[PDB]
């Protein structure tokens, strides 16, 4: 790698002498191969060429600085020379050691030719710390930046000075006050953020200030709860065991810890044999918390609750296993056959009304004969006109199979009915 | 001495042919056929696109057709792209070693809007916290006027001492940038929970922070 | 109110003299009306009576302290007297000034008779700060408590010393070290917590330590999101305006601030005419954020997203308006009449199959004739066997109204069909 | 002098009749019919339930039937409740003014388990923070043995100085309670984010805090 770096600086006042210079390490030339240039930029203006030199034998200087300039070299020592004699009021510029290729493209650091004495005092620091709001693709850019110095070059080093992959040490400023401010970004993977420690670590030897600082990103998660029935055969059977259950889902993997509170009645049961379990679901968990119920308490009009408290939830999601108020009702279970215009179709379908019911504690089904059937859709009921509930059940079969004389039985397992089940039955 | 006289601006629509020029001085454009067109992108030094009157190297495409007629040398960037917004300029030799270089042309694709990047907040280092000091700062980077302000807060209220805020000037993308700092000792940082910083810049005024609170 | 409070204390060593006393303010007696007692409790034992006196004229002292004791009074000055002469090794007890009713029930403060010199040094403090986990009814109890002192009485005052409603200054201890620790609770309304500032504010004048501290409770809230279709007549019409919408619900009232991010494609649209609105729903809000769509972009296979970020959500709920992959399908729209066994019923019902479809971008309906009908339930479809979707639609009407010859029309507005609508039609 | 000799304990099921006794000394139970049964609840002084051999006042119910036969005076609390767990004792006069009082009977409803209340954590006050001091403490209230321990943490690790932890004894509900404190100055509290406290008590050992973190 090539470097070009200048010396001789200070601030001085017109009618006496200053000698500037530039040394190079990592590419050959000085004068021998190509040429060299020196530029100047006044504070508020841009770039103007001040001289040229060749292989060794032709130095031509600018009509401002003509007859005046001397742009010389020291080939064997690889160093450059700018000894001049009368830099007046306006000549105070940003002089930089400009190697040539085919025109003037390798940039030095340069050293300032300025006019009457001067000071040297302090920097400090700034870390561009990244916005969660996403830019496109696998791009993420965070940073560092350094503020308010006097003398320039600095040593802005990333993660003590290592990780110069996706780094753009963004360029400096020389303020209207006379001060300084630059940046230094880290343009690496978005996933590799949070997963790793990144540190901005500066140093300034013109005064004495050194520094160090980090990173983090963000995205989706915040859970859901639900509460569930005991089976009605578990509750009606004196010998089989009922239970109320509290599923908490969407938990997370960065906030597991799901605590429960259990109120059988208003008075805390606390315990009974409430049993949770946290198991590795898709990229979160499924937690199944489990109360034990003695039949009667359900049947003697009891109120239940599960106040789920996880840290990912600022405020604990309560849920009452609450039944509803009432009308009687026992479903108006009448299955129905097709519109005749489906015997002009390879595939028929079958209905099963279950209207007129209160609670919405429904469990319809279908069959072919002793074994079940696979193709069905069941409506999860609408609160009716005369203050009841109703639904419709499907069985998507074949006309060919229908006229073979198949015995489809819409098994229903809803409530103020006889065997906590009633089955209406259908065929042609 | 001589500046190579370029058209000051030139504009084209997307799907149009843009031409640029360069009027010499004998020893350069007119002398030799060695006329050199360049393309500079505001952040770094110039690249090579054409030299020797339509003599181009590698990487650069078929689109760039540049030559010379009379002592007005020309560059034509036909069927332009949004990529081509850059600082294009002519050059040429003088003899022996020297060369004269152009005054620039700004190529535009037609029509233009506004843009904004960053003002952060930072504490001290443990390199100073050690031998009694807490020097904090406030950075107002990049804008185009040379006129910004700053002011701070310390637990939300107006502070009055030890803050050095000083005036903005130009960068390598030729936009101005600013500086500020305030100096206290460990104890005064340790007593203080917050330090919020408020910049302004021509009606775009700011009470900033990326910070999602301060805590632990 | 009555007070009884004792003096004369210290620690001294057997074979010389101590004179204890008790003065009262807020009830009459001393000797005249009733009687007075003095007790003693050794460190590790309990209560034993040491003497008695009457109206004025009969002082009887204990067989331990008989012939020994003198329990006397000063009626006019309202003060009591215990001048005694020989409190040996075991006599060092918790002596307290015990007024009598019918037996020995108003408790003094008492002053300790102890044995050989002693010190006096410091307390400090403890605030019972309440558990969110609920106790039954409109009960809530928080507190304060004071620790590690030498000399006793203290001044534990609640909310600078005011709010002596639901306060139980819970009783003290005299430790095995010789030290002290007591409590002071605030038993007020549960709702009035968070809503108000409560302060525990102690003071001890035996040494010099004073103090002050507060309270808070908790319960439910943490939001939900959803994303919604443009109307297909808005998208198919070159002249009517389509749009994708992001409903965020369950927001809260303690965390309003819902910010959105909008990606039409992967590239942020940012804006378009995305318009939110926060309006006072039930005890939270409903926020309706609103993108503007030019038809074509939907139709040219575009991906959409709404990354909803509220503070009540640690991690931002993203949702992609994503369509699905494909099979063709255009619903197998065949409405069906009853099972004949419903003309033995005052009320009949009607079916409407819509099977065989891909997307689940369904919009079925029903009618009576030109005007709509009220009683219907529609299944929100099941992913079928041959890789399709299917549902069933109801219309719960009357047999009487059916045999009158009513023209029920199951209007469907699902998709790879003709008028982005097809209607199958049914009657008897 | 004389202690009135009571049965030491007596037990009954819910829905059973519980009897208690009291054997005198002439001048008291036997002398007069003025025998006085009381009911004390562990927290305060005794209430009045029976005096003068079945002579009761107001508030107290029909259930309490207490009298005297021989010089064994009796109290019968029939059809008992969960309310009646208290310290019941006989009394009687002596003449002129004095009276003798009983040695106690503990009435039980049949069968018994365990119970637990509070160990908190607290900082200093601004009354001391003023003239340099930060005295913190650690409270271990109520238990039944007289044997508890304490120890602290300061940012999680073992501390070793300036903490005075001292031994437990009895309250007005006759359960023992404990004391501790550690003393630093403002600066050392201000440097420290945490102070966690760890009590123990016969295998029930504790690293405590109600605290949901410490922050702002
Ligand atoms: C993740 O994940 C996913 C995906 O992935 C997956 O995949 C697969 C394939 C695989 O792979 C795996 O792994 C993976 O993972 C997803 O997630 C998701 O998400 C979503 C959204 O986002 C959500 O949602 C939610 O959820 C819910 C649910 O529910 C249910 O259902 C389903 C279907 O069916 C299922 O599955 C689930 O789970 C559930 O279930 C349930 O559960 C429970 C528990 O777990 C159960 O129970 C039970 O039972 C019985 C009783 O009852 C039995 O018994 C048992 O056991 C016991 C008891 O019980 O207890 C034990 C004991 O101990 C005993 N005992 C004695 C006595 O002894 C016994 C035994 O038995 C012995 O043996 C005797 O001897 O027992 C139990 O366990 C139950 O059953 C079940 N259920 C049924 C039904 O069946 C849903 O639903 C929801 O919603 C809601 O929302 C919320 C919010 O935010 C709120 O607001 C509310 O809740 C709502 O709602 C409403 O409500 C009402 C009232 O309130 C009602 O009624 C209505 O209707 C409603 N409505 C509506 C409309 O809704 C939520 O949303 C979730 O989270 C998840 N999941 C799912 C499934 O979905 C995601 O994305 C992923 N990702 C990541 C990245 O991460
Ligand atoms: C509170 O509240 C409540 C109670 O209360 C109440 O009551 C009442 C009576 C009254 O009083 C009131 O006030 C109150 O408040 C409650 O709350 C609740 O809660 C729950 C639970 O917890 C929840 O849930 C959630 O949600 C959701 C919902 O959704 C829907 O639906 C419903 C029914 O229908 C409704 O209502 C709602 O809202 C919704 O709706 C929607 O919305 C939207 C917005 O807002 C709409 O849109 C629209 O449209 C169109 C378009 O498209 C139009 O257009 C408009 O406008 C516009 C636009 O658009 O844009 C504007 C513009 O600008 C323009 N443009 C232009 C171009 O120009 C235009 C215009 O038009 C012009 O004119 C032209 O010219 O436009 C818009 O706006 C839509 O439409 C609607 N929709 C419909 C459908 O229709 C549910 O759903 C959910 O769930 C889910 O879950 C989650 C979680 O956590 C997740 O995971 C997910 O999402 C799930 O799911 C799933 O998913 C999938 C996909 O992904 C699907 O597909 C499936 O299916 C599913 N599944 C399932 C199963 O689900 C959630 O959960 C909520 O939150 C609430 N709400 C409700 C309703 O529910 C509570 O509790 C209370 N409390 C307290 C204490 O606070």
């Amino acid at each position: 790698p090539l470097v070009l770096q200048e010396s001789g600086p200070g601030l001085v006042k017109p009618s006496e002498a200053l000698s500037l210079t530039c040394t190079v390490s990592g590419d050959s030339i000085n004068t021998i191969l190509y040429y060299w240039s020196w530029i100047r930029q006044p504070p508020g203006k841009g770039l103007e060429w001040i001289g040229y030199i060749y292989y060794s034998g032709s130095t031509y200087g600018n009509p401002s600085l003509k007859s005046r300039v001397t742009i010389s070299v020291n080939t064997s020592k690889n160093q450059f020379y700018s000894k001049l004699s009368s830099v007046t009021a306006a000549d105070t510029a940003v002089y930089y050691c400009a190697r040539v290729p085919l025109v003037v493209n390798p940039w030095g650091q340069g050293t300032l030719v300025t006019v009457s004495s001067a000071s040297t005092k302090g920097p400090s620091v700034f870390p561009l710390a990244p916005s969660s709001k996403s830019t496109s693709g696998g791009t993420a850019a965070l940073g560092c930046l350094v503020k308010d110095y006097f003398p320039q070059p600095v040593t802005v080093s990333w993660n003590s000075g290592a990780l110069t992959s996706g780094v753009h040490t963004f360029p400096a400023v020389l303020q209207s006050s006379g001060l300084y401010s630059l940046s230094s970004v880290v343009t690496v993977p978005s996933s590799s953020l949070g997963t790793q420690t990144y540190i901005c670590n500066v140093n300034h030897k013109p005064s004495n200030t050194k520094v160090d600082k980090r990173v983090a990103p963000e995205l989706l998660g915040g859970p859901s709860v639900f509460l569930f029935p005991p089976k009605p055969k578990d509750t009606l059977m004196i010998s089989r065991t009922p239970e109320v259950t509290c599923v908490v889902v969407d938990v997370s993997h960065e906030d597991p810890q799901v605590k429960f509170n259990w109120y059988v009645d208003g008075v805390q049961v606390h315990n009974a044999k409430t049993k949770p379990r946290e198991q590795q679901y898709n990229s979160t968990y499924r937690v199944v918390s489990v109360l034990t119920v003695l039949h009667q308490n359900w049947l003697d009009g009891k109120e239940y609750k599960c106040k789920v408290s996880n840290k990912a939830l600022p405020a604990p999601i309560e849920k009452t296993i609450s039944k509803a108020k009432g009308q009687p009702r026992e479903p108006q279970v009448y299955t129905l056959p097709p519109s005749r215009e489906e015997m002009t179709k390879n595939q028929v379908s079958l209905t099963c009304l279950v209207k007129g019911f209160y609670p919405s504690d429904i469990a319809v089904e279908w069959e072919s004969n002793g074994q079940p059937e696979n193709n069905y859709k069941t409506t999860p009921p609408v609160l009716d006109s005369d203050g009841s509930f109703f639904l419709y059940s499907k069985l998507t079969v074949d006309k060919s199979r229908w006229q073979q004389g198949n015995v489809f039985s819409c098994s229903v397992m809803h409530e103020a009915l006889h065997n906590h089940y009633t089955q209406k039955s259908l065929s042609l | 001495p001589s500046a190579l006289t370029q058209p000051p601006s030139a504009s084209g629509s997307l799907g149009q042919s843009v031409t640029i020029s360069c009027t010499g001085t004998s020893s350069d454009v007119g002398g030799y056929n060695y006329v050199s067109w360049y393309q500079q992108h505001a952040g770094k030094a110039p690249k090579v696109i054409i030299y020797e009157v339509n003599k181009r190297p590698s990487g650069v495409p078929d689109r760039f057709s540049g030559s010379k007629s009379g002592n007005t040398a020309s560059l034509t960037v036909s069927g332009l792209q949004a990529e081509d917004e850059a600082d294009y300029y002519c050059s040429s030799y003088e003899g022996s070693d020297n060369f004269v270089f152009g005054t620039g042309t700004k190529v535009t694709v037609l029509g233009q809007p506004k843009a904004n990047p960053t003002v952060t907040l930072f504490p001290p280092s443990s390199e100073e916290l050690q031998a009694n000091k807490a020097t904090e700062v406030c950075l107002i980077s990049d804008f185009y006027p040379g006129a910004v302000t700053v002011a701070w807060k310390a637990d939300g209220s107006p502070v009055k001492a030890g803050v050095e805020t000083t005036k903005p000037s130009k960068q390598s993308n030729n936009k101005y940038a600013a500086s500020s700092y305030l100096s206290l000792t460990p104890e005064q940082w340790k007593s203080h929970r917050s330090y919020s910083c408020q910049v302004t810049h021509e009606g775009s005024t700011v009470e900033k922070t990326v910070a999602p609170t301060e805590c632990s």
